[PDB]
């Protein structure tokens, strides 16, 4: 036996808020931070 | 590459703190204010709510209290308590 | 500028580490020199005047043990002295040049002789945070947090 | 002002809960409002609000205006919501100056917002049974001389009397009070002699109604002041001119005014005859010590006349900045050196200046003090005039002159200690809340091991008890106790430092 | 034990059971869609009780489903603290022994709960007891054994909702008491 969850999601738009956001928040958003400069690997395989 | 680690090296480290009878008294006087604005009506806690089943035990361990009323000509007449 | 730089200049550095050691030197000295006078606390207009650690003979006291061989005459070392007297080191005591030894040389005891303070590090520099360079980058909310500071948890550690 | 905003909210929290703590930071949030917008805003029941609002204006939290169109408009100092730090301090200095009596009698009335002097000295006779024992008795007497004591020397004030309804307003009474505050019976203490024995927890009409009193916060601020003040001269110069300067605030404070730059009138004959005669002291010592006092170049106190040959006056506002300078120079020390606070300092001396007179001025080696002088810029601990060499002020064209600001630092200097004592509180709150199960596992066991032992119960539970896991953890349980206690004292070591910030921003601040 | 919840949602129709009368569709479709699963906060849904209200029959843009909504109410099993109950062994482990109650089986009675004379067993799992004067600690539990009297004394729940990006214990639990004379084994008493 198994706890249940609900199974849709259904919803419709009402609303768009605008504004702009905090710097503490926009990191929590982020994954990561880009911190190299150059874009491909030296080697021949062109990685990122 | 590498960002530093979330916690970077510091020479300078906080001073020393105090300590003596004095500072000794002022903490165990703040433990015991902590400990006393717990213990009257003023400590407006949520009241009691949501009782499970019509257990018999009730009966008993009921907590009963005054309702605390300040002097009411030092406030506007309109929130009774009743 | 340039050579001259203060004769200290030497070794193209202002010779940081003999700069320092003459400035520790000569502040120590004239503590000795204003600590006979407060140790008599000599009638304490004389008291005071004893504290006027006479920079004539401070500068007759670096030339010597081998110090300021090095161009000493007032111009370098009453500037080295001067470069203490900028700092808490030192508070206004000149009465100008002509009361003192050419003023005791830039006041070179002017309140050397006492640097005493008035208060003890304050609670917050004992405190973590006071400290913790990432004091105002601890948002709690994010990865920083003083639930987790390793400065907060170290300060608290020890 | 966020940082202040969730101090006040963690204050709530911790002194009163949830729902006061949500009212309050609502309010603060808000500023003066009804009753209804603020129900509604909340959402939660009105009864639970009024509650809120009652016990905050008890403890004159919030305040109730009657406004236009006859509405009340309710609002929240913000200020008060940072003063139950102090309270420890307040009680120690009650103590100090005087017996156990009034420390309880200034606890009383702190921890109850207002009480009467029947109220309180009655109270504070009942909690006094718990001190004395073997038969020891306590009188309302003393109480009430203790509490008089204070009250003339200005540590608690009366609280403001309702207005007469047959005398004003006769007829249907208005939706709020209105109270009244008179200042001629501030101290007027009432008259009573009644005397209780106090019940010694045996477990087996008010002549005073209405005159509420309230502890005297601006006179325990003034109090730390002078103490402070006291102390900079003590380390300064001498303890004989740190008990002058404790002497000549002592007449000062019976007649200077708290915002004053500057005391009234004293002259030494009358310093001299008040001086303790504790101390080896002639008129001619004191008339030199005040002279001296007075060629200081640190101008702590300035003659400003010549009546009685000997005429000075101190100059607080000057000490403050002088208060305010030291604890700056000594942060700047502590996080960058002996050499940082050199060149600051050589910058205050030195109005304007750029990195070559710096350098030349304090031999700070090329490629040190540059770096150096771009870092504590970053900090905000320097502000740039940058004059022009041509109108459009470009970088080619401009001198980098150097200029301090003193106002600005002491105000985000105080921010982080707003800042400071929050996060603190965050961690006492985090480890009491991780560390709450062990706490609840070893209080239930400890009151176990504590119950039924007057009984008479056998003595085979005491070691049968301790076999449980938490006897290996009780070093762990003192490891906690440990850091919440160091953790508290860096809490009223910062308070310490608050004062002086505090102090000086509010005198250079004209209040126009 | 037993007890009746209010309950309400909405719910789809497909086209095709247009023919039934539409409360009887409603309530086979809310059975299926709630029959046999536990709620978080108050239990084991076992079946719809009744169906109180009904709303009007929507059909919305895009779709040909009739939508509608309902307030009904549901019988869950949700016994409470220090209630008295009978069931079936199910397992013996050394952090108690296991109950089932046919439909439901998180229930175990930990050695706590057991008789104090009886701490363990012979290295057998099987759970042996000891009393003073009879039972010469021979007597023991059959893992299956018969409906044994016991008092819950503890219930919890845990969620298993899932975690990070997409792409096993019960979540509902109850523990026993079985110290108390004339607790456990009928046949004791
Ligand atoms: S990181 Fe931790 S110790 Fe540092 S300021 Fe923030 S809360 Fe305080």
């Amino acid at each position: 036996k198994e706890q249940f969850r609900e199974t849709d999601v259904a919803k419709k738009i009402s609303h768009i808020c605008f504004g702009m956001k905090s710097p503490e928040e926009m990191r929590q958003q982020a994954h990561i931070q880009v911190v190299s400069k150059n874009l491909y690997s030296q080697d021949n395989q062109h990685a990122p | 590459l590498k960002p530093p680690p979330l916690f970077p090296d510091t020479d300078y480290k906080p001073v020393p703190l105090k300590t003596g009878e004095g500072e000794e008294y002022m903490l165990a006087l703040k433990q015991e204010l902590r400990e006393t604005m717990k213990r009257m009506p003023y400590f407006i806690e949520t009241p009691e709510e949501r009782q499970d089943i019509e257990r018999y035990s009730k009966r008993y361990m009921k907590v009963y209290k005054e309702e605390w009323i300040p002097d009411w000509r030092r406030l506007p007449r309109e929130m009774m308590p009743r | 500028r340039s050579v001259t730089g203060g004769a200290w200049y030497s070794d193209q550095d202002f010779e940081s580490e003999f700069v320092e050691v003459l400035n520790q030197q000569c502040f120590k000295f004239l503590q000795s020199k204003a600590e006979t006078a407060r140790e008599s606390k000599q009638n304490p207009m004389i008291q005071r005047n004893s504290s006027f650690a006479s920079s004539h003979e401070v500068w007759k006291y670096i030339c010597e043990l081998g110090i300021s061989k090095v161009e000493l005459s007032m111009e370098d070392i009453e500037t080295i002295l001067n470069t203490l007297i900028y700092d808490g080191k030192v508070e206004m005591t000149i009465i100008a040049a002509k009361e003192g030894t050419v003023g005791s040389v830039d006041g070179h005891m002017k309140l050397y002789r006492a640097v005493n303070p008035i208060i003890p590090p304050t609670g917050l520099v004992r405190a973590p945070c006071g400290l913790c360079p990432v004091f105002d980058d601890c948002h709690e909310g994010g990865e920083i947090s003083p639930s987790n500071c390793i400065y907060m948890t170290e300060w608290l550690e020890f | 002002t966020q940082a202040e905003i969730k101090l006040c909210s963690l204050l709530l929290q911790e002194h009163f809960g949830e729902i006061v703590e949500k009212i309050g930071v609502h309010l603060i949030r808000t500023g003066s409002q009804p009753l209804r917008v603020i129900a509604h805003d909340t959402g939660t029941s009105l009864d639970q609000v009024k509650k809120a609002l009652c016990v905050l204006v008890q403890h004159n939290l919030v305040s109730y205006q009657v406004h236009k169109r006859g509405v009340v408009e309710y609002e929240a100092q913000c200020s008060r919501v940072l003063r139950m730090l102090r309270y420890p301090r307040y009680i120690y200095t009650t103590k100090t100056l005087y017996s156990d009596t009034g420390e309880l009698i200034v606890e009383e009335l702190l921890l109850n917002g207002k009480l009467t002097m029947s109220a309180v000295v009655k109270k504070v006779a009942d909690r006094l049974t718990e001190t004395m024992e073997d038969g020891k008795t306590m009188d309302y007497a003393e109480v009430s001389n203790t509490f008089v004591r204070l009250a003339d020397t200005h540590f608690v004030q009366r609280c403001p009397s309702v207005p007469t309804t047959e005398n004003s307003d006769p007829g249907p009474p208005p939706p709020a009070p209105t109270l009244v505050i008179n200042e001629k019976d501030m101290y007027l203490v009432p008259k009573l002699s009644l005397i209780g024995k106090g019940k010694r927890r045996r477990s087996s009409p008010i002549p005073d109604d209405g005159i509420y009193w309230q502890a005297n916060l601006d006179r325990f601020h003034q109090h730390f002041r002078d103490q402070a003040i006291v102390s900079a001269v003590a380390n300064r110069m001498d303890q004989t001119s740190s008990e002058i300067v404790r002497t000549m605030l002592r007449m000062s404070e019976i007649t200077t005014s708290s915002s004053a730059p500057f005391t009234q009138p004293l002259s030494s004959n009358e310093i001299f005859r008040s001086l303790p005669v504790g101390y080896n002291i002639s008129k001619q010592v004191l008339d030199q010590y005040l002279t001296l006092l007075a060629d200081d170049p640190l101008e702590f106190v300035g003659k400003s006349g010549d009546s009685g040959g000997g005429m000075y006056v101190i100059n607080l506002h000057k000490a403050l900045a002088s208060l305010a300078t030291a604890t700056l120079e000594s942060v700047v020390q502590e996080r960058f050196g002996s050499r940082c606070a050199r060149i600051f300092r050589l910058v205050l001396q030195k109005k304007h200046i750029e990195q070559k007179q710096v350098e030349d001025f304090a031999m700070i080696p090329a490629k040190e003090a540059k770096d150096m002088l771009y870092k504590m810029l970053s900090e905000n601990f320097m502000s740039l005039q940058e004059i022009p060499k041509t109108p459009d002020h470009a970088p080619s064209r401009t001198f980098y002159l150097y200029t301090v600001n003193i106002l600005s630092a002491a105000r985000m200097l105080l921010h982080r200690c707003y800042k400071s004592i929050a996060n603190l509180i965050e961690r006492r709150q985090f480890e009491t809340k991780e560390n709450k199960r062990l706490l609840e596992k070893s209080q239930r066991v400890e009151a176990i091991i504590a119950s039924m032992q007057a009984t008479g119960a056998e003595e085979a539970q005491l070691q049968e008890i301790e076999e449980m896991i938490t006897a290996p953890e009780r070093q762990q349980l003192e490891t906690l106790k440990r850091n919440v206690n160091k953790l508290d004292a860096s809490e009223i070591q910062v308070d310490e430092t608050i004062f002086l910030l505090e102090s000086y921003i509010e005198c250079t601040m004209k209040r126009q | 034990m037993f007890v009746l919840v209010e309950m309400v949602d909405t719910v789809r129709i497909p086209p095709w059971q247009f023919e039934r009368k539409l409360n009887d569709s409603i309530a086979e479709e809310l059975n299926k869609k709630l029959a046999n699963k536990v709620v978080y906060n108050v239990g084991l849904c076992i079946c719809l009780f009744d169906i109180t209200k009904l709303e009007d029959a929507y059909v919305f843009p895009g779709d040909g489903a009739s939508h509608t909504k309902v307030h009904f109410r549901c019988v869950v099993f949700h016994p409470f603290l220090d209630e008295i109950l009978i069931g079936k062994i199910k397992g013996c482990s050394p952090e108690g022994v296991h109950v089932s109650l046919g439909f439901f089986d998180d229930i175990l009675i930990p050695p706590e709960s057991l008789q104090q004379p009886a701490k363990f067993d012979e290295a057998e799992q099987v759970w042996v007891w000891e009393y003073e004067t009879e039972e010469g600690a021979h007597d023991l539990y059959m893992d299956t054994g018969e409906e044994i009297r016991f008092r819950v004394v503890d219930e919890s729940f845990v969620d298993t909702s899932p975690t990070g990006p997409s792409s096993k214990e019960a979540p509902y639990t109850l523990v026993g008491s079985i110290s108390e004379p004339g607790l456990g084994l009928l046949s004791w008493w």
